[PDB]
RNA sequence: CCCGCAGAAGAAGCACCGGCUAACUCCGUGCCAGCAGCCGCGGUAAUACGGAGGGUGCAAGCGUUAAUCGGAAUUACUGGG
RNA sequence: AUGUAAA
């Protein structure tokens, strides 16, 4: 689903924290893009309302009201070996994003990236982590 | 688009440095007339004001036709003044400023209608003194406008029928001033947005005269013809400002 | 010279204010910013040099000099704020830290990149 | 702590380069963009902005910021008028 | 009487 856009933009600290607390769960987990902005609230549901009436809580005071925003396929998570993905990071350093658990897949966008991705052989054991 | 038709109103006023300011100021009044008669344009002297050696504190004029506002709009901002002038005795490269603003028409629509039924008049007898009939019969006909709220009040004198007229010149006369006043505001934003704080820095046009060419920061050009701006014939600094306009 | 007029009012040294009333003796602070714009310096300079009106998280309103080329500021986007006059602002005592919160860091710079938060070139 | 096995194989960055203070050029703008601890550069041939090359210094640390002292004999009793 | 504002 949209995104994290931090209303009132006084003690971040608290989101930065505590959705990467519930970031572990199965249901939520919170990606993390470079430009530090614009956190990705991943929920295999569609009711994200959970979240939302969990954001007032004691160390949750965040509200962050909903909008529309296209991200389309879950990120499909996958990490390569050693000496391969030195230069998958150097090539599109742009074009990363952190994840729950420290992950970087490579971006969800569309399915010509992930055939990109495909075609681009990222050659590992594979986990699914989810 | 209609917008690109309408006329213009161009206000040339002088920043930094006075007369060298003001002379320079003055020169473009030439540029653009002399841009303006190669196609036939009406410069009108509506409002100017002198300079000690010639050139212009602050002058504001209409140009109308067909289409003058698009040039006026891409203008608005400053220009350099890089020169040695005549009103100094040591001979030394000096900088001044002017800032130029491009207004539109907005032609004026105005006094809408009084309206009815939007706003209630109340007839009450009204407060005052001295008379057998002040007390029985009303004299307070408090226009109450729907709208906006606002209420007329000439509980004035003798009857109540001339107090509603009083009441409604009143109403005309505050429609008047509160859409004036926000015209004034809406001019006023709008001149904020064609001259910044009047000082040296760079806004979208210079003017280097020992070197012979001239700089644009937006569209920018590498003609040190200068002398073709002096005596009109620009066309090659405003078109293709409009040409990557036009792409956006 | 005549030590008993040292003996009845002692020799006092001078107690010099800091150049930053900054609570306390701080390195940083983080206040919520508003009010960018574009400022004439002192005489010798002709630049519009941007900066922020950052109301302080003590109550302190100070104004900090934004540094490098681009920002994403608009009366909002809590940042840190670093110590360090810039003898360009009358009343400009501060400097903003690039790489810290909100505020990202500068795009495109090679040299220099401790300061001004820009990470080292991938490639 | 000692012995054996694989393969130089898993392990180098940060600041500065006008003077103070250790180190040079080229290109892009041109008192716009910008740097700066002080004097300060940039107004079209910048050893001072940004980028490239090169060098200098420190090293798993390097720069910035904050406090104390020295330089400050600018709190002088040592040690001022 | 004045005589701006670039070594």
């Amino acid at each position: 689903f949209r995104r994290i856009r931090l209303k009132d933009p006084l003690k971040q600290k608290q989101l930065l924290k505590g959705l990467v607390q519930l970031s572990e769960e199965g249901a939520v987990q919170v990606f993390r893009p470079i430009s530090n902005n614009d956190l990705i609230v991943g929920a295999v549901g569609v009711l994200q309302f959970d979240v939302v009436v969990a954001r007032l809580k004691s160390e949750y005071n965040v509200e962050a009201v909903y909008e529309s925003v296209n991200v389309a396929t879950a990120r499909w998570v996958e990490c390569a070996d050693a000496k391969k993905f030195e230069e998958f990071k150097r090539k599109n350093e742009s074009q990363l994003a952190l994840d729950g658990g420290d992950n970087l897949a490579y971006i969800a966008t569309s399915m010509v990236n992930l055939r990109l991705a495909q075609e681009r052989y990222p050659d590992v054991q594979f986990h699914q982590t989810r | 688009d209609p917008d690109d038709e309408r006329n213009a109103f161009l206000e040339v006023r002088a920043g930094t440095g006075g007369d060298e300011a003001a002379l320079f100021a003055g020169d473009l009044f030439r540029m653009y007339s002399r841009y303006a008669e190669a196609r036939r344009w009406r410069v009108e002297i509506m409002s100017a004001s002198e300079g000690e050696h010639g050139g212009y504190k602050e002058i504001i004029a209409k140009i109308c036709g067909d289409g003058v506002y698009g040039r006026l709009k891409f203008e608005s901002g400053g220009h350099r003044v890089q020169r040695v002038p005549a009103t100094e005795s040591q001979g030394r490269i000096h900088t001044s400023a002017c800032t130029v603003a491009v207004m539109p028409e907005l032609p004026d629509a105005e006094l809408p209608d009084i309206n009815p039924a939007d706003l209630r008049i109340d007839t009450f007898r009204s407060s005052g003194a001295g008379a057998q009939h002040v007390n029985t019969t009303d004299s307070a006909i408090r226009i109450t406008h729907l709208p906006t709220g606002i209420v007329v009040e000439c509980q004035d004198e003798r009857s109540q029928h001339k107090n509603k007229a009083k009441a409604l010149s009143v109403l005309g006369a505050r429609i008047h001033a509160a859409e004036m006043a926000k015209r004034q505001q809406a001019e006023a934003s709008t001149r904020r947005n064609l001259l910044g704080s009047g000082d040296r820095s760079d806004r979208n046009r210079t003017y280097n005269f020992p070197q012979g060419r001239v700089t644009d920061h937006r569209i920018n050009l590498t003609l040190y013809r200068l002398d073709e701006v002096m005596e009109g014939k620009l066309d090659m600094l405003i078109e293709p400002i409009i040409q990557e306009h036009q792409a956006d | 010279a005549t030590v008993n007029q040292l003996v009845r009012k002692p020799r006092a040294r001078k107690v010099a204010k800091s150049n930053v009333p900054a609570l306390e003796a701080c390195p940083q602070k983080r206040g919520v910013c508003t009010r960018v714009y574009t400022t004439t310096p002192k005489k010798p300079n002709s630049a519009l040099r941007k900066v922020c009106r950052v109301r302080l998280t003590n109550g302190f309103e100070v104004t900090s000099y934004i540094g490098g080329e681009g920002h994403n500021l608009q009366e909002h986007s809590v940042i840190l704020i670093r110590g360090g006059r810039v003898k360009d602002l009358p009343g400009v005592r501060y400097h903003t830290v690039r790489g810290a919160l909100d505020c990202s860091g500068v795009k495109d710079r090679k040299q220099a990149r401790s300061k001004y938060g820009v990470k080292r070139p991938k490639a």
